[PDB]
């Protein structure tokens, strides 16, 4: 769209018994690919590990 | 009685018939051997 793309996301995760869309209804995200995320895993508090 | 009748080509009158689904998603067949028929469908749903 210039020069933002435009993306739809209509993926779904599923609860106890009932499957439920990640996002609500009606909502957008003015956001950057660039943006930095973080993915920090903690440690396992497991005596065998 | 004395007609003296030539007689020409003849029409068919044919069908407007084209299956489109025999051949589109019915691709595949399989023939029976036994009365009854089962179909599984394995249910996908996690906590």
């Amino acid at each position: 769209y210039g020069d933002v793309a435009i993306v739809v996301y209509s993926g779904q995760y599923v609860e106890n018994g009932v499957k439920k869309n990640f996002l609500p209804d009606n909502t957008m995200v003015l956001g950057n690919t660039q943006a930095r995320g973080l993915r920090t895993y903690g440690c396992i508090q497991d005596a065998d590990a | 009685m004395y007609t003296t009748a030539q007689l020409l080509a003849a029409n068919e009158q044919k069908f407007k018939f084209d299956p489109l689904f025999l051949r589109l998603f019915f691709r595949e067949s399989y023939p029976f051997t036994t009365e009854k028929v089962y179909l599984s469908q394995i249910p996908g749903l996690v906590n």
